[PDB]
């Protein structure tokens, strides 16, 4: 899953 | 409210002492009874607030991928079936991350946003309320899936035009909204064209902005930058 | 029982899709759901029992250890008065975990124990008796904090003796039992030689008996006796 | 902590 924040 | 006998004050202790110990449904818990005192979030409070849903809904989320991934299985041509208690179990898990995301699209709309006058906070709200509605947009299908993802879109984009007009281009909430609708374009619109632009656009307006910052704003701002280039190595 | 009108099938089934998710409290209360029909467990339910709870208090003694250490530093000597706040959600905490340990124990007195007569399920339940007296024990400071050692001390040494009874020293339940009452007699009962020598007499029984088992029988016993040995390097 | 299973 790609990043988040 | 459970946390209406609690002070304002004793209640953002408590969250804090409840991250110290991992424990991020107490740590929510205890934020949405500090916004319920009706006051304005200060920086810090506004990212207790964020910290503990992102840990609950995030860990939500992590339980309905597996199980959504055993449904699926269970579908597929040759599986025994097992009956009903896949499908219940991940429904189960399901209502309750759609719970949490409207608890906290509800922090935001009663009354946090209408409140929100400064860029960094109303920028950090307009982007949260994106997220909980790109968290339900993940588990949407039905009459209303279309309608979450353009309250998603819709949130996020009031968001960046507010943080393009008011925010330099490092600014750490800025970089962050940016990553995040950037996720929201590759994996809730179909849009992975916009999403690897939005990410690209992004990193290069902060890399030319860095020569302004000190060295813990530097660190701040190369932190999120990272998270958008891997991103982007994963899209390319 | 919220879990009444389940099929006990289907509770079990659940508790395993819950542990698959990482959603160890799901998993205990549909295992107390399939407890409360009322049936004996099988091998694989009782660990599925055990596998559950464990999880579930084993997080509320890691953030109980992490507010006790906060609280005891806020009454050393030059620390500033912070008022009750840490104390009373130690208080909530410890007081969550308590209310785990009685359910647990509850099950194990209503009627899984009294309806147990095989060595493998009634050393079982016995040790998990001792291991949530010892975890009420931990935290407990009171008039009864005597009496609830005591029952540890008495549940494990009731499973001690069946074990040594009828079960060879390799057999993981005895070797399991052997190791957790080590560490009742270390860390609760101030007994640190009998937990040392409990550790290495149980380690040299079971090193004697590994001729008699197969590989993968083997892999098993040396597991936990790689634990035993572990705590007696970190006691010696 | 000491090991328990
Ligand atoms: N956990 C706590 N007690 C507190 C945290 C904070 C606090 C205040 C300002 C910024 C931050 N930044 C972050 O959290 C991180 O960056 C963000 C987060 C949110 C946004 Cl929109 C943008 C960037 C640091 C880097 C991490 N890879 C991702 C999270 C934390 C005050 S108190
Ligand atoms: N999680 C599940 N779905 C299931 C687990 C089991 C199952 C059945 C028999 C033994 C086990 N052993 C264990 O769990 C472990 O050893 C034990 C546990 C309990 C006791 Cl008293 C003794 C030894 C393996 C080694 C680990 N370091 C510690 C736990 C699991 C069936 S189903």
């Amino acid at each position: 899953f790609p990043a988040t924040v | 409210g459970a946390m209406g006998s609690m002070e304002r004050a004793s209640l953002i202790q408590k969250a804090k002492l409840a991250e110290q110990a991992e424990r991020y449904e107490d740590m929510a818990a205890f934020m949405k009874g500090a916004v319920e005192k009706g006051e304005e979030l200060s920086c810090e409070e506004r990212n207790l607030l964020s910290v503990a849903y992102k840990n609950v809904v995030g860990g939500q989320r992590a339980a309905w991928r597996v199980l959504s991934s055993i449904e699926q299985k269970s579908n597929e041509e040759g599986s025994e079936e097992k009956g009903p208690e896949v499908r219940e179990y991940r429904e189960k898990v399901e209502t309750e991350l759609q719970g949490v995301c409207d608890t906290v699209l509800g922090l935001l709309d009663s009354h946090l946003i209408k409140e929100a006058g400064d860029a960094e906070s109303r920028v950090f709200y307009l982007k949260m309320k994106g997220d909980y509605y790109r968290y339900l947009a993940e588990v949407a299908t039905g009459d209303d899936k279309k309608r979450i993802i353009d309250s998603a879109r819709s949130a996020y984009q009031e968001a960046m035009d507010i943080s393009k007009k008011e925010m330099p281009p490092t600014n750490p909430i800025r970089l962050g909204l940016a990553l995040n609708f950037s996720v929201f374009h590759y994996e809730i619109a179909n849009s992975p064209e916009e999403a690897i632009s939005l990410a690209k656009t992004t990193f290069d307006e902060a890399m030319a902005d860095l020569h302004t910052l000190s060295e813990d704003s530097y660190k701040d701002s190369t932190l999120i930058m990272q998270l958008l280039r891997d991103n982007l190595t994963l899209w390319t």
